[PDB]
């Protein structure tokens, strides 16, 4: 239609000089818990047996319980400054993957 | 197996020679018409 389009070749170069600057950290105390969650989101969601899936919900559940008896006594814990900059990043780069 | 060291080295070749963006990164005037195209689609994507 007389106008120019980018390809994922074009893409990949982009990103590749992108990245040779300073680029957000990956191998990161966060996105090491966002691993583990969903390692453990995909075992219950992949089990076939009903029972197991039932019982990790009810464990589920009393952690959550545990969790919010200890808030009730006020202890809500913020994470820090150099962390929440931290989980900040993580969260920049997981949302930035999804154009891709 | 070596196998998985030269079918490599060819995949490699390959690639340099065929894929786009390596050949574009390659090109000697690279920066350029990688500045140019950022620049444009930065804007729009239709």
């Amino acid at each position: 239609d007389g106008r120019i389009f980018a390809t994922d070749a074009l893409e990949v170069a982009i990103t590749f000089v992108e990245s040779l600057d300073n680029r957000f950290m990956t191998s990161t105390a966060s996105r090491l818990s966002t691993v583990q969650r969903e390692i453990e989101n995909l075992e219950t969601r992949l089990n076939p047996n009903p029972a197991n899936r039932v019982a990790t919900l009810r464990r589920r559940i009393s952690e959550l319980e545990r969790e919010l008896q200890e808030a009730e006594a006020g202890h809500i814990e913020v994470l820090e400054t150099h962390q929440a900059v931290e989980h900040i990043r993580d969260v920049y780069n997981l949302a930035s993957s999804l154009r891709a | 197996m070596e196998e998985n060291t030269r079918q490599r080295t060819e995949n490699y070749i390959s690639a340099k020679n065929q894929h786009p963006a390596w050949i574009l990164l390659a090109t000697r005037r690279a920066p350029l018409v990688l500045s140019c195209l950022k620049t444009l689609f930065e804007k729009s994507h239709d």
